[PDB]
């Protein structure tokens, strides 16, 4: 049963933003679901009355209804249990991702939303399979560290710390959230960090991503905003909303 | 190498052993008169410690497989075990294979976690719990850890949850809940920011501290006694005696104003504070420290995950934004919704205690992670 996790209190808002938290109940390790409480500051911020539900276990992702879709970061074991709950939202996801829904997914999230992630063990555990990349198996051995990237088509650069076993390995149709300038990232080539599809925003970061990150945060509220109530849309600048969060 | 002259309790869990450990042997001092403890932490080294009667002995995780093959306790005490930064079910499945070793003993168990269900042990289980009224099943906050039935794997939910996953569980698949209690808290009498007072099995007891999760320890100890045949009365007589254990306050007169100094390590340990200080009577200035380090945690993420959310139900005039770390925290203070404006973020420790010293309003909680409390226990000038 979905329910609503969080909601703005009631005001005169211009626009209305639905957010999917897809398994908050189960990913929600790390402080990585302070990213939900960032979109929905920001959002506020740009004049959206934010209204976040939790999608989870035997549930239902109304591809439709929501704007934005947060999916964090667990425990090995909870992560293997939405594993299998997940084909049941394989087609509504797919939709969501491919009519250029907002997304972003962190660490466990950016995992699953691919073909397969592989435990440190070795277990292989499908995943969604929306999306063309696969994570690899790192037996005693992890990318802790601190992190840099830069994505050259925003001219924007995202910082975090990251900790992760997994080496996710991007398909030929996907660019990565960045190209690493200090940290590993991705994978042991260091080359690349995270995802970028289309609206779709994954990473490895912890920090939480966008309290870290302002520039993100706006990024991914007014993407979202801007595709429901059309480009030509006028928000408010990010200097003069999110002032007391830039370094 | 050993003497087995004694009826032996084991007291582990990964939270508040020490203090469950210590009340425990207070109380059935009024009992025994002697009662065999070891001070402190204690591994395989406890020997030292035990060179008719009765022994209470703090075991951590870890050792008590070892041990288990020396002693042979009657009673072992699992507290709860939570996680820090797949790690809860290893040292539960630890514990529970020195268990093994030990088949004629009793397992007192918190009741109220669903950790402990039906444990994989031949052993006669006994369980204490808050029983308190049950409402309607509602669900745990979504950043509660360990929430999936033990048998069902879907999602548990709580006819009355008091912290964390703890209360009285259900599964609405399997069926599965929280079983039968042996040892009873019936009823939640008072629970202020200072204090909590609470019926457990016909007494009242009350601690001069306040914070839910404390209750837990008391019952606990309470339960032991309890299972050793101990009148109600007596139990009472010396938890008295040994409730210094949970100690007092820690407030401090700064000139005119009234600040009281309280430790965040976590977010669960955080979100109780915070449930604690919203209980308060009065309006008060909140001051919050965070540094980063060893003893503070070396990821300032967690605060992400702690319920600051309800400052803005509370009445707060002044906010604060302290610590090596101030700026990370005044961030998390402004996504709660609170007056940005009043939020004021503050490099030095000295300019926090004048601000302090200066505000307006009477009462000031500060709310620090252990070292930012050390620093500002750094009060050289009065205490
Ligand atoms: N928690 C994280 O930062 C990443 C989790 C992921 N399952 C891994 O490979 O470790």
């Amino acid at each position: 049963m979905v329910y609503t996790s969080l909601s703005s209190k009631d005001g005169n808002y211009p626009y209305q933003l639905n957010i999917a938290h897809l398994y908050g109940n189960l990913m929600n390790t790390y402080g990585d679901n302070g990213n939900i409480l960032m979109l929905k500051y920001v959002a506020e911020k740009l004049g959206a009355h934010v209204t976040v539900d939790i999608v989870s276990l035997h549930d239902d992702f109304d591809e439709n209804h929501y704007d934005i879709a947060f999916f964090g970061g667990g425990q090995d074991f909870e992560q293997s249990i939405i594993a299998d709950d997940l084909p049941a939202k394989k087609e509504s996801i797919d939709n969501y991702i491919q009519n250029d829904g907002v997304v972003l997914a962190i660490c466990g999230g950016f995992q699953l939303l691919g073909q397969y992630y592989v435990e440190a063990s070795g277990k292989r555990i499908e995943g969604l399979g929306v999306m063309g990349h696969y994570t690899l198996n790192q037996t005693n051995n992890r990318f802790i560290g601190d992190i840099k990237i830069h994505n050259e088509d925003f001219d924007e650069t995202y910082y975090g710390f990251e900790n992760h076993q997994g080496r996710t390995f991007l398909s030929d149709d996907q660019k990565p959230l960045g190209q690493v300038v200090y940290g590993n990232g991705n994978n042991e080539e260091k080359v690349g960090e995270g995802v970028h599809y289309k609206n779709v925003f994954g990473s490895y970061f912890h920090g939480p991503i966008l309290s870290r990150n302002a520039n993100l945060a706006y990024r991914l509220v007014t993407t979202a905003l801007k595709k429901k109530y059309g480009q030509d849309i006028q928000l408010p600048a990010y200097e003069d909303i999110l002032s007391q969060e830039i370094a | 190498s050993l003497a087995k002259n004694y009826e032996i309790v084991v007291v582990t869990g990964t939270n508040g052993k020490t203090l469950t450990t210590a009340l425990t042997v207070g109380i059935l001092k009024e009992v025994y008169g002697q009662v065999l403890t070891n001070p402190s932490g204690a591994n395989m080294i406890t020997g030292i410690a035990t060179t008719k009667n009765i022994a209470v002995l703090e075991i951590d995780e870890a050792s008590l497989s070892r041990i288990c093959d020396y002693i042979q306790p009657s009673l072992f005490v699992i507290t709860n075990i939570f996680r820090d930064q797949g790690e809860i079910y290893t040292t539960y499945n630890m514990i529970l294979d020195a268990i093994r070793k030990v088949p004629t003993a009793t397992v007192l168990l918190n009741g109220d976690s669903p950790l402990f269900y039906k444990p994989t042990i031949p052993n006669p289980i006994e369980y204490f719990g808050f029983d308190l009224e049950k409402g309607p099943a509602q669900l745990a906050h979504y950043n509660t850890e360990g929430i999936l039935c033990p048998d069902c794997q879907g999602i548990l939910k709580y006819e009355h949850n008091t912290y964390a996953n703890l209360g009285a569980y259900i599964c609405e698949g399997c069926g599965c809940k929280r079983p039968d209690l042996d040892y009873r808290l019936t009823k939640l009498v008072e629970l202020t920011n200072n204090r909590s007072r609470f019926v457990i099995d016909g007494q009242e007891y009350g601690i001069q501290i306040g914070g839910l999760y404390n209750i837990y320890n008391a019952l606990a100890a309470v339960a032991i006694a309890r299972f050793l045949g101990a009148d109600s009365q007596l139990i009472k007589q010396g938890f008295d005696k040994s409730r210094a254990v949970f100690g007092r306050q820690e407030t401090f007169h700064i000139g005119d104003k009234e600040c009281t100094l309280v430790l965040i390590k976590n977010p669960v340990g955080a979100t109780q504070a915070i449930e604690m200080i919203k209980l308060a009577p009065y309006p008060f200035s909140l001051s919050v420290l965070l540094n980063a380090n060893y003893a503070d945690g070396i990821d300032t993420s967690w605060i992400w995950d702690a319920d600051f959310e309800q400052i803005t139900d509370m009445d707060i005039p002044e906010i604060n934004a302290g610590g090596v770390r101030h700026s990370e925290i005044a961030r998390r203070l402004r996504v709660t919704g609170y007056p940005a404006e009043k939020i004021t973020e503050t490099s030095n420790l000295e300019q926090v205690l004048k601000t302090i010293e200066n505000q307006d309003c009477k009462h000031a909680y500060i709310l620090a992670t252990y070292t930012a409390m050390l620093e500002f226990r750094e009060l050289l000038a009065s205490r």
